[PDB]
């Protein structure tokens, strides 16, 4: 074994990509499906309670992923790639979950646009200011900030389209609800026998028990400080409850397309494995939970 | 920002476990890989061995099993790769390069590596 992956083989690399930029497009479309700018003039005149969230769910995803590196003294780049996998918008599960359960979509929705349309701004920054607390900073001239600012345009542009498209007519979201489940089934599905079969030997090297650990624990632990943070500023409880489930879920798709065209393939690996077995452990850990708290409020 | 430079002679037909060494002065900080290469005429740089400075585990490209090692000086800050004797093919430009990236699996591809020493060219 400890052999590097097998690489070479652009066709395999390529289909990925393809992949996961059309599911960019169609994720952020789909971000583009919800109505916002009337709830954006209403919300603009109470929305420190929105930017209260707002800010949490920026501060606390950043830190915790440095946290739980430092403590479990991971490598430097696997570390780097879970700060990359903490900051991410993460908001269309995260609503599918809440309209699940319960709750006003209209905020869940706005939060998850303004935080996509806000990455953009606090994402470099904070990148640059966690980067020296690795061990000095040794990745800092490796970070590539033009490159990362153009994966975030790429990602945005579907938001133009779906604003433009709520200027222009507005029917079009009637058939958008159905593909976009198709396409998403698919795209989870293709991503996962890819990446599988693409490379097999290093699966084993992006299966350490430490990541395993992580990827659970890490979004559990953004659940549990949304709860306690919108407990402290005696938000209501449904409004506590959405926050909190709104930061435990990240986006998987921007991180793992950041990792594969911002740093080499072979720099990432079968590393790139690792935001998949963290949206998987997402969705099973938030399903886990819904039934857990229709559990509480039983009895 | 660490500075490397090679020491190597070695201009001989096989039977000569050739001492290479390849002096590094920086900072050898924790989790940086450091390799070998090569240049043939008219081919490109491609891995031949390598070793994580902080573990110690090393590698071993196809060509080189049974014939090449590298080994850790990491008290007087050097790396010390023993090829043993070769047949008279392997005459080639040898370069020395690291990166501080750490990870479990040993990194191959050429264009990854950044801190150049004026390798040493060596024929056999």
């Amino acid at each position: 074994f400890t052999l590097p992956p097998n690489f070479g083989k652009r066709p395999t690399d390529l289909a990925l990509s393809v992949i996961l930029v059309v599911m960019l497009f169609i994720i952020m479309l789909s971000l583009g499906c919800t109505m916002e700018f009337s709830k954006i003039k209403a919300h603009l005149w109470k929305p420190k309670g929105l930017a209260i969230a707002l800010v949490a769910q920026y501060g606390i995803m950043p830190l915790t992923a440095f946290v739980l590196g430092k403590v479990f003294r991971l490598n430097n780049i696997e570390a780097l790639a879970i700060l990359i996998c903490g900051c991410s918008p993460g908001g269309n599960l995260s609503n599918i979950f809440s309209l699940a359960m319960k709750g006003d979509m209209n905020l869940s929705i706005v939060m998850t646009t303004c935080s996509t349309f806000l990455a953009l701004g606090m994402m470099p920054l904070l990148l640059y200011i966690y980067s020296r607390g690795i061990y000095d900073g040794d990745l800092k001239d490796k970070v590539p900030y033009k490159g990362i600012v153009i994966s975030l345009v790429l990602v945005l542009i579907p938001c133009t389209i779906g604003i433009v498209l709520k200027s222009k007519r507005p029917q079009y979201m009637r058939y958008v609800i159905k593909g976009g489940m198709i396409i998403i089934l698919l795209c989870s599905v293709a991503v996962t026998v890819l990446s599988a079969i693409n490379v097999g030997k290093s699966i084993m090297f992006a299966m350490t028990p430490h990541l395993i650990a992580t990827s659970s624990l890490m979004p559990f632990i953004g659940f549990l400080l949304g709860y306690v943070l919108s407990a402290l500023f005696c938000l209501n409880g449904r409004c506590r409850r959405t926050v909190s489930m709104e930061t435990g879920c990240q986006n998987v798709q921007l991180c793992s397309t950041i990792l594969n065209v911002a740093f080499p393939p072979e720099v990432i690996g079968p590393l790139f494995f690792f935001p998949l077995l963290y949206m998987i452990f997402q969705l099973g850990e938030g399903l886990l939970l819904i039934a857990i708290f229709w559990c509480y409020e039983k009895f | 920002q660490v500075q490397l430079v090679e020491s190597g002679g070695g201009l001989v037909q096989a039977g000569g476990s050739l001492r290479l060494s390849c002096a590094v002065s920086g900072r050898t900080t924790a989790n940086y890989n450091m390799g070998w290469f090569r240049q043939a005429p008219g081919k490109e740089r491609e891995f031949v061995a390598g070793i994580k400075w902080s573990s110690g585990s090393t590698y071993v490209a196809d060509s080189a099993k049974g014939r090449f090692t590298i080994s850790r000086d990491n008290a007087k800050n050097s790396v010390y790769l023993q090829m043993d004797s070769l047949k008279p093919e392997d005459t080639a430009l040898y370069y020395c390069a690291a990166n501080y990236y750490g990870v479990s699996w040993f990194l191959i591809s050429p264009s990854s590596y950044d801190y150049w020493g004026q390798g040493t060219q060596v024929t056999v």
